[PDB]
RNA sequence: UUGAUUUGGUGAGAGG
DNA sequence: CCCTGTCTGGCGTCCTCTCACCTATGA
DNA sequence: TCATATTATTACGCCAGACAGGG
């Protein structure tokens, strides 16, 4: 079965895997995130009450007086999203919020408040988001790109080989929180263990833990494991368990219950510890040299005479043996310091440390944080108490807490979210433990340590920061608070949420101008994560591995759809299946495989997750009931993909589609493709311009689809039926009943946005795809927008390429176009240019909108009105007068009336005018005079614009070729382009020749069906034609249902087919060779894909046959007459003397500094010296110059440079005295 | 203001905005001589608005200058004659926006172009780094008169046909051109007139054109070419070549000088490269710049002629893939089943996993590259005959056009073992080329390999760019001042030999170069070159006759020139065939030349003989042994082996007591090992014999006492 | 004597 | 007193094009 | 409108060059 827009022209899918899960709403990440942001959740999480209930109640300092919350609310927009557009407002909603006042008496915890009030105040404007994932910020249209950051909670980083010029490792452990502190400790090169505190100077870890209340002796107790010495008959002997003398040498003689076990010299082995467990080894002799160098464990004193033997951490000597035993402490515990696994690192630490007691380490902490200003005892607590350890200044997350429990292998995932001891302790044991051997390092580019921020947590922190200013304000207000006599406005203020709010949706490094000159290009602009913007890297200056893909970027992340340039790897396009995890992870759908049979439930993944479990390949050869039908199947278990047997699996890839992005899963044949050239294929492909006739791709990949409707571009159809379609206005839909209301009787009426200005002025436009009293379905689209085709996605247009060189036209990668190209206008498309007239009152008097424009003659007074301002519509040029806009006393009188730039030409399609109240409506203040007009430039082609396919080949149109000396065929029709073949061999996109091919086949079916439906047939022959040519080959998933379509679907469908029939080939699971072959069977055309070709110069027959076929070949909007320029003379800058810069500005070309050293390489002293002095810089040499060549004197009066002598201004304006001497 | 990237002087003092210039993007027009370049009406227009005012002023249709802008802002039918009157002869600065090094910014003639993209002429393009994906370039026009006769004396597009970075020709014929040579000059065992016999090349070109013969198809004509053997007179000889038609259709576009034989072969890219090359050193200039423009369209025409295009079926699968790829699962197979039975160790069987895939994939290249550069097989009058195959991606990559065989074995073979970013390789191939399709996994690991290189270009071009930088401004300064230092004293330029193969020949290091002392003559105290010759290509192949040893040789380094570099001690002008003329900036064209390769460069037991010559030892001082073995007591010998002839063909270094096969002046056999030691043991052996004593060796203290495991005889540590 | 403001500076994206 | 970690400064590619956004206070 | 005058983040990578510390 299928939709009524389905059986138009149903897609000759090729695809064997049977897909088990559709492809989720693509715009799902932004919208996700933003209802999260504001909706009304109780319990808390996340969204705006969780701003609400950490800032409320706000109780003053014993003011006797706490202002509590109850509900917010967001009332209508006073501006609907289009007039917001016009106009230039926000498009924002205003956030209601209840607050109630409660009073107290004097002393009253828990007695009853004096006084309530209680109102609905208003604080800021939020901008809401418009329903396809879009702010309208200031009138333009901007979208918030998700950030790629690290996540909170500890990470062991190792540093291994760059720092110490040595080789020796260091190993640091970051806790990273969600909001605070950084706290860090780290190894330094003589194995001592240092912390910091956010990036700040290098403080002996050790006393954090001496902050912490904790003596030296439970320090020893946490980090070592003690030895005990028993005083004894003689010697004082050890107890000894034998794991301790793992891989040491045999130092003394090792003997006990009369049985010498180990002797001197041998090292201690593992049999020999089985030795000392069987034996049950524990009590041995030592001799004095063995305590000569051990480190004591607690502190002992003397008992008789009161004083102290010695301090905790201190080596023995043997006089100190003689000290400590002749006392009467009997049990000497000493540090186990192992020099292969347990590392006295807290020891030496100790050892370094020149604090002793707590409050010394509070003060030594607090000269490390705040120098200069004094450390006294309540300042220093109340910092270090309010460092890690109070709720309003550190906060590690939900996320934080799981990360950091995660990665001490901790039982539980929910905790508090600020540190403790424990945790802090923690961190150092498991970074000890590395130091020592066991557990590792985590690295950074893995995407299960990499969180995801989106718009509503950005949107909520921002709102965060405004709120703990209204709650200082707040606190400020109440105790300055005379009661009654203030009602919550008098406090509280909107001022600066909206403010902040504003400053983060307006000028931020993440809300950024929509890139919107295509439905692919807004869809893959909204599904964007960007490593950059405030706390994560930056372009300039990292890195290689960041650059650089990761194994856990399968699924998650479009390995191959990255920009480019400075920001290649930062800018990264989401996956086509993959959601967002509950903490902000990347999760992506696997098939859950219990047994043999795998089972068509899905369960999702993240980074953290698939290292565990052993996940299969998308295509692995499965018949019939899900038995993979190998023995051994390629699978991936950590990061490394190997060969695996096939009852191990414990999940399956979902879809084929699933590692690349919707950018560049709409290229057909990427298996073919290089990664390289499907790069830039992808990159291209977001770039093309909409043209004026959308044009179905032939070959496609069948996410076309999917990609124009979720897309807000296209009007698709809210509840189903039937239609009225008045659509000169509107498309009017009646409902079917089931659909329908009880009340509200009710009919659809879809607004259709006709031509209006992108934001890269090419033309957005909807026109209806439905004709009048015409069933249509719920989801089914109506109006196709900018780029589609009966919803499809038409970005380009498919053409009739032959491979060949064709006398040098097409020489290293130009194209060479027919004349049929440009007749039929099959690329010309619509550019758009809004340009402002104002009339503001700089200074003597206003400006003014009158047509007696002056000195200039019956040459103002002509596209306009009988008395000012352009008419209607018109072919205005370069040149024209569009506003008269001009004032007196400015004879004296001036011309600042806007006129059309130079080069362009259009029509004007709008005129709009919310002017100073008197222009003979609703704007801002300020601006008086406010005149937009709207010119419609329709720009052809020509030689030197540029195509390009979807593969990666980039070309500049070079010869716009006549009909006639193109390439035609025996039948007699043209090639429309020729491209270059000696791409192909290096450009290793081969690609482009099976879609050459297919795309051949494709028209082949088409004129086949043209044939059979022009020379008109009874609709048997064609209903058997078009069920041959939906079977066509091996085992696909369409076949067709075409015995059900009334005897007029199949006619409908086969007018719609007659152009060509569209094939699907899906992005992995594509169409294979002996498929393009046997479809080419089915149409006339040769197996081989290649067609003798004659020459339409010559007419005689080019040897060996070339290759002809349908590319999908798009226009980029790189135009010719967009970069074309020239300068003779205009105006410069201020500053300097040089000419402007850019084209907007009429300026000329930058002559850099390598240009000036290829001068100097050749013999070029006068080129160069009229290069810097008389074109550029010297006023009198200049004018000078424009009279000698305009008298016939081509001579030069050089003089000095004009930049030179700012030189020796702001050289000579510091205390420097540079001069220029003797003549 | 001052300081860093945007202050004064790197802003603009150094780097200025300019009137007078335009820009816009570029595209081909091969109907172009290689001096003019097509430029648009528009930007002629505007670029030349001060010299169309002159001539509007001088012929006396307006009086003015506001009614001359007020003409050429309507554009009238008169202003374009006045426009075509200031083109004609003042040449304009073409310049691509990242000028590396000086053959960037060029001078062309416009030809006015109904259009708005700037036509350049193929081969120039070359030159600029400028493919046709979008770039665009400046104009700059030369005002002043004297800028005017350095454009086109010093920076027009004629007089760069030599990199000044060596003596390589810049103009080589670039992609196009060479496949429609390839394709003209070849040959196949049968075609259309196999074997007639014709009176010229001139009813060989009527030949092809009627429809009589092919191509290429072999035949004897009779061709008269031109050696000019006497002292500047052209000898004519004619004679009856054994050659294709289309070989003697390019041989009615070579010069006079040039003999038949540079056209006799097949053509490829380096042989049009020597063609170019030849023509220069022996016609000069002007027929270079004609020969290399009528190359260019002889290319042009038969590359369309040709209807060279790619299909699906060029690239041939082998039809020994599949078993090769089966032999080399069954050896991973074995391998992991000793895996898994612990008789092997990790290190090793990683280490025979990558080694089984290099053999694999280097034996699926050699299916595929026979299969392709043999494939077609076509008779004549009889039985079959083979041949060098026609397949289009073949000659795409057999001419040099584009393509190389990594780049065809990748569209054929298996495309390798693609490595992690770890910068380990992965055990598991790629064992799917591009005709096949590629699965997920494989195209993931592509992925890493693809994104790592694109990384390495776009974070590579900031350090080439700097060094650039820091190159010509340590040079700035050094121009050519003198025309001798007067000095005997330069550095020794032999043959560089890193222990393969002679690498680099004394041809290339002394080409162009002024000899310090008179070389003598390899035999007895000749006098075979003067003392203060240029050593150009004629002096360069009397070296290479007598097989002279190495050249001592003047060098910029040992110049006395106070404030600069005399004429002499730099060496030939490189780009010019004479010596460097007084005054042209050296330091700047080698701190480019150096610098501008900078984005191609990359970023991130014993001695077994290979030759057979004989032997000769230096730096030596030597002991035979008891056994005969010349050993040696110094550790800094260097080993050559020179030929029969008397150059040095090999060197090698050989440590302190090393085991010498042979002995001094011997000679050997090809293939035999003439050294051996032992690094892991340092040898203390000696010079005379006798009885050995332990001097200040005590058990205990200064050694120690190890006697070993499992052998039994013991050795004092 | 016949007319006028961006360069300045930041941020984001793009081309070669 | 000669090595030495450690800290502080100083580099980090040219050319071009499009867009938006710009200090608070205050009797 | 017309003078008043500066605070609550961290996440580069060498590579010279100068400086207090200690055998
Ligand atoms: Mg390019
Ligand atoms: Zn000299």
């Amino acid at each position: 079965v299928y939709s009524y827009t389905e059986k138009k022209r149903i897609r000759k899918d090729f695809g064997k895997r049977p897909q088990v899960l559709d492809v989720p709403y693509l715009l799902s990440i932004q919208l996700d995130s933003f209802q999260k942001f504001i909706e009304q959740d109780p319990e808390g999480q996340y969204g705006l009450e969780a701003a609400f209930r950490s800032v409320f109640p706000i109780q003053s300092y014993s003011g006797n007086s706490e202002l509590q919350y109850v509900s917010y609310r967001l009332g209508e927009p006073v501006f609907d999203v289009q007039e917001c557009q016009i106009r230039g407002v926000t498009y924002s909603a205003p956030l209601r919020v209840k607050l109630r006042l409660v009073i107290y008496e004097r002393e009253a915890p828990e007695g009853t408040v004096k006084d309530i009030k209680e109102q609905e105040v208003y604080m800021g404007e939020i901008p809401l988001m418009t329903d396809n994932g879009t702010f309208v910020i200031n009138g333009t249209e901007r979208v918030i790109v998700s950030q790629l950051h690290r996540s909170p909670g500890v990470f062991f980083d190792s540093d291994k080989g760059k720092t110490h010029s040595s080789g020796k490792v260091l190993y640091n452990a970051r806790i990273i929180p969600y909001r605070g502190s950084w706290l860090d400790f780290e190894f330094d090169p003589k194995d001592n263990l240092f912390v910091r505190i956010d990036r700040r100077r290098k403080l002996p870890a050790t006393i954090i833990l001496r902050a912490l209340n904790y003596t030296t002796e439970q320090i020893l107790d946490l980090f070592f494991e003690k030895v005990i010495f028993e005083i004894r008959d003689n010697k004082l002997q050890m107890e000894l368990v034998p794991e301790r003398l793992r891989g040491e040498t045999a130092s003394f003689d090792i003997e006990a219950n009369g049985k010498v076990y180990v002797e001197k010299g041998r090292r201690i082995t593992a049999r020999h510890i089985r030795q000392l467990e069987k034996d049950d080894v524990k009590l041995i002799e030592v001799p004095v040299e063995y305590i000569a160098g051990k480190v004591v464990a607690k502190d002992y004193i003397d008992e008789s005479t009161g004083e102290l033997i010695c301090a905790a951490n201190m080596e023995l000597s043997l006089d100190l043996l003689a000290k400590l035993s002749q006392s009467g402490h009997k049990r000497i515990e000493t540090l186990f310091t192992n020099d292969l696994d347990h590392g006295p690192y807290i020891s030496e630490t100790l050892r370094v440390d020149p604090t002793n007691d707590r409050l010394s380490a509070l003060v030594e902490i607090y000269r490390m944080m705040r120098p200069g200003e004094p450390p006294t005892r309540e300042a220093a607590e109340s910092l270090f108490e309010n460092l890690f350890f109070s709720e309003d200044r550190y906060d590690l997350s939900a996320v934080g807490r799981m990360k950091f429990n995660r990665s001490l292998l901790r039982e539980e995932i929910e905790g508090s979210g600020i540190l403790s001891k424990d945790d802090i302790i923690d961190v150092m044991k498991k970074l000890i433990d590395i130091r020592n051997g066991k557990g590792e390092v985590d690295d950074i580019d893995h995407l299960g340590n990499r969180r995801i921020r989106s718009v509503g947590e950005m949107a909520e922190n921002q709102f965060r920061v405004g709120l703990v200013r209204v709650e200082r304000a707040v606190k400020e207000r109440l105790s300055l608070g005379d009661l009654d006599t203030l009602m919550p406005q008098d406090m509280i203020n909107a001022k600066p949420i909206s403010a902040a709010v504003k400053e983060f949706f307006g000028s931020s490094q993440l809300s950024q101008f929509m890139d919107q000159n295509n439905p692919l290009s807004e869809i893959t602009h909204k599904r964007r994560i960007s490593a950059l913007g405030p706390g994560g890297l930056t372009r300039e200056r990292a890195g290689f591995e960041v650059r650089d893909v990761h194994p856990t970027h399968y699924g998650r992340v479009c390995p191959i759809e990255t920009p480019e340039g400075p920001n290649i790897g930062l800018i990264n396009s989401l996956s086509v299946y993959a959601q967002t995890n509950e903490y902000g992870f990347l999760e992506t759908p696997y098939r859950k495989v219990t047994d043999g049979v795998v089972t068509d439930e899905i369960h999702y993944l993240s980074a953290i997750e698939e290292g565990n479990y052993v996940i299969a390949q998308a295509n692995s050869n499965l018949d019939e009931e899900g038995h993979f039908v190998e023995d051994l199947v390629t699978c991936r278990s950590k990061g490394e993909s190997s060969l695996f047997s096939r009852d191990q699996v414990d999940y399956m890839d979902v879809s084929t589609q699933q590692v690349v992005s919707v950018g560049a899963s709409l290229i057909p044949f990427l298996e073919h493709d290089d990664a390289n050239r499907a790069l830039m294929g992808a990159n291209m492909q977001r770039q093309a311009v909409p043209t004026l006739r959308a044009d179905k791709p032939l070959v496609g990949t069948g996410m076309e689809r999917a990609v124009a409707v979720d897309s807000g571009v296209t009007a698709v159809a809210k509840r189903g039926g039937v239609v009225q379609y008045v659509d000169a206005s509107r498309i009017v839909i009646k409902v079917n009943e089931d659909e329908m209301y009880p009340g509200e009787a009710g009919i659809d009426i879809y607004n259709l946005t006709k031509y209006t200005r992108s934001n890269q002025n090419t033309c957005i436009n909807q026109m209806p795809c439905v004709s009048l009293g015409e069933p249509v379905e719920r989801g089914d689209v109506l109006a196709d927008g900018p780029s589609t085709d009966l919803g499809e996605l038409a970005l380009g247009q498919n053409m009739r390429v032959a491979f060949m060189p064709w006398n040098g036209y097409n020489f290293e990668d130009s194209i060479l176009v027919s004349e049929r190209v440009v007749q039929e206008d099959r690329f010309t498309t619509i550019h758009i240019q809004e340009l402002a007239c104002v009339s503001r009152d700089t200074k003597l008097g206003p400006e003014e909108i009158t047509a007696d424009i002056p000195n200039v003659g019956e040459a103002a007074l002509s596209k306009l009105d009988e008395s000012g301002i352009v008419y209607i519509g018109a072919e205005v040029t370069g040149g024209d007068i569009l506003v008269g806009k001009v004032t007196p006393k400015g004879s004296d009188v001036k011309d600042s009336s806007l006129r059309v730039p130079n080069g362009v030409s259009g029509t004007v399609i709008d005129v709009q005018v919310f002017t100073r109240d008197g222009v003979e409506d609703d704007l801002a203040p300020g601006v008086l005079k406010i005149v937009k007009v709207y010119l419609a430039v329709k720009r052809r082609i020509q030689p030197g614009d540029k195509m390009a396919g979807r593969h990666g080949n980039k070309g500049v149109i070079s010869k716009i070729n006549p009909i006639e000396d193109m390439p035609y065929d025996e039948n007699g029709t043209p090639v429309d382009i020729v491209l270059n073949p000696l791409g192909v061999p290096s450009r290793m996109n081969i690609g482009q020749i099976l879609e050459t091919h297919l795309g051949m086949a494709a028209k082949g079916i088409g004129d086949k069906i043209n044939a059979m439906l022009k020379q008109q047939q009874e609709v048997a022959k064609l209903r058997e034609f078009i069920q041959r040519a939906y079977d066509l080959g091996a085992d696909v998933r369409q076949k067709v249902d075409l015995s059900t379509f009334s005897d007029e679907e199949v006619m409908r469908l086969a007018e719609n087919l007659r152009k060509g029939m569209p094939i699907a080939t899906p992005v992995f699971d594509g169409a294979k060779e002996a498929e393009i072959k046997e479809l080419l069977k089915l149409g006339d055309l040769p197996t081989s894909g290649q067609i003798r070709l004659y020459d339409g110069r010559t007419g005689e027959q080019f040897e060996r046959p070339v290759t002809v076929g349908y590319m999908y070949m798009l226009k980029l909007n790189h135009l010719v007459d967009d970069k074309m320029h020239a300068r003779s003379t205009g105006s410069y800058s201020l500053v300097t003397q040089q000419p402007l810069g850019g084209k907007a500005q009429f300026g000329g070309q930058r002559f850099g500094e390598m240009e000036v050293w290829a001068l100097e390489a050749y013999g070029a002293a006068y080129t160069l010296q009229e290069m810097l002095t008389v074109k550029s810089d010297d006023v009198n040499g200049r004018t000078k110059m424009y009279k000698n060549i305009v008298d016939g004197n081509h001579q030069m009066e050089p003089g000095m440079p004009e930049s030179f002598n700012v030189l020796l201004k702001e050289i000579r304006s510091l205390g420097i005295n540079i001069e220029l001497e003797d003549e | 203001m001052i300081k860093g990237k945007q202050g004064r002087f790197r802003q603009n003092l150094l780097g200025k905005r300019v009137d007078y210039s335009g820009r816009s993007v570029i595209t081909v027009g091969p109907y172009l001589r290689l001096h003019q370049c097509g430029l648009p009406k528009k930007m002629a227009l505007e670029l030349f608005k001060p010299f169309i005012y002159g001539k509007l002023e001088l012929r006396g249709l307006a009086t003015t200058i506001k009614a001359a802008k007020k003409m050429v802002e309507r554009e009238e039918a008169v202003v374009w004659d006045i426009l075509d009157e200031v083109i004609r002869e003042h040449p304009v600065l073409l310049n691509r926006a990242p000028t590396l090094h000086r053959l960037g910014i060029q001078a062309f003639e416009p030809v006015l172009i109904e259009g708005k993209a700037i036509q350049l002429h193929p081969l120039v393009c070359a030159a600029y780094n400028a493919d046709f994906d979008g770039d665009q370039m400046a104009v700059h026009v030369p005002l002043t008169l004297e800028a005017q006769l350095e454009a086109r004396a010093l920076m027009m597009s004629t007089n760069n046909i030599l990199s000044p970075a060596n003596g390589e020709p810049i103009i080589v014929p670039s992609q196009d051109v060479v496949l429609g040579l390839y394709y003209m000059t070849r040959d196949c065992v049968n075609a259309k007139g196999e074997g007639m016999v014709l009176t010229g090349p001139k009813e060989a070109e009527r030949l092809y054109r009627s429809g009589l013969a092919s191509l290429h198809a072999r035949v004897k004509v009779r061709i008269t070419e031109y050696e000019k053997d006497a002292n500047g007179e052209l000898v004519a000889k004619t004679s009856l070549k054994d050659t294709t038609v289309g070989r003697a259709i390019l041989w009615m576009i070579v010069p006079k000088g040039l003999p038949y034989s540079i056209v006799n072969q097949a053509l490829g890219k380096k042989a049009i490269s020597k063609m170019l090359n030849t023509c220069y050193r022996i016609l000069g200039l002007k027929p270079t710049v004609i020969f290399a423009d009528q190359i260019m369209y002889t290319g042009f025409a038969y590359a369309a002629r040709s209807g060279a295009s790619v299909g699906i079926d060029d690239m041939v699968i082998p039809e020994k893939k599949h078993e090769i790829i089966s032999e080399a699962e069954a050896e991973v197979a074995e391998i992991q089943e000793q895996f898994q039975s612990g008789l092997v160790t990790a290190g090793e069987r990683y280490n025979k996993v990558i080694d089984i895939w290099a053999a694999a994939n280097d034996r699926v290249s050699k299916a595929m590259m026979d299969n392709l550069q043999t494939e077609t097989v076509i008779n004549r009058d009889g039985q079959e005959e083979k041949q060098v195959s026609f397949n289009s991606i073949y000659m795409m990559a057999d001419s040099g056009a584009r393509g190389s065989a990594a780049q065809i074995r990748q569209l054929a073979g298996m495309r390798g073992l693609m490595a992690k970013p770890d910068g380990s390789i992965i055990e598991t191939p790629i064992t799917a080329n591009f005709r096949e399709g590629l699965n997920v996994l494989q195209y993931f690991i592509s992925t890493h390999g693809a994104r790592k290189g694109l990384a390495d270009t776009a974070l590579k071009t900031a350090n080439s760019g700097y060094l650039t930088r820091r190159l010509v401004d340590v040079a700035q300064d050094l121009v050519v001042t003198e025309d001798d230092c007067g000095t005997h004293e330069g550095i020794m330029m032999t043959p560089v030999i890193e222990g393969g193969d002679v690498k680099e020949p004394l041809r290339d290091r002394v080409l162009g170069r002024v000899t310090a002392e008179d070389v003598l003559k390899p035999g007895t105290a000749d006098i075979l070159v003067p003392r203060n010759t240029l050593l150009h290509e004629q002096w360069c192949d009397l070296l290479e006759e007598n097989s002279v040893d190495a050249v001592k040789v003047r060098s910029v380094v040992s110049c006395d020139t106070d404030f600069g570099v005399c004429a002499h001690c730099y060496g030939r002008d490189l780009a010019r065939g004479h010596i460097i003329n007084k005054g042209e900036a050296i330091g700047v064209i080698a701190a480019q030349s150096i610098g501008e390769p900078g984005t191609q460069l990359t970023m991130r037991s014993s001695i077994q003989v290979k030759n057979k010559g004989s032997i000769k030892l230096s730096n030596v001082k030597s002991v035979v042994n008891s056994s005969g073995k010349l050993v040696i007591t110094s550790r800094n010998t260097e080993l050559k082996l020179i030929d029969e002839f008397g150059r040095t063909k090999e060197s090698y270094k050989v440590p302190y007591g090393a085991v010498l096969a042979k002995g001094d002046g011997e000679q050997v056999a090809g293939g035999e090992t003439v050294a051996n030691w032992d690094p892991h043991t340092m040898p203390v052996i000696t010079e005379v014999s006798g009885f050995v004593r332990f001097t200040d060796m005590i058990d205990g203290q200064t050694i120690t006492r190890q006697t070993d495991e499992l052998t039994g005889l013991s050795s004092l540590v």
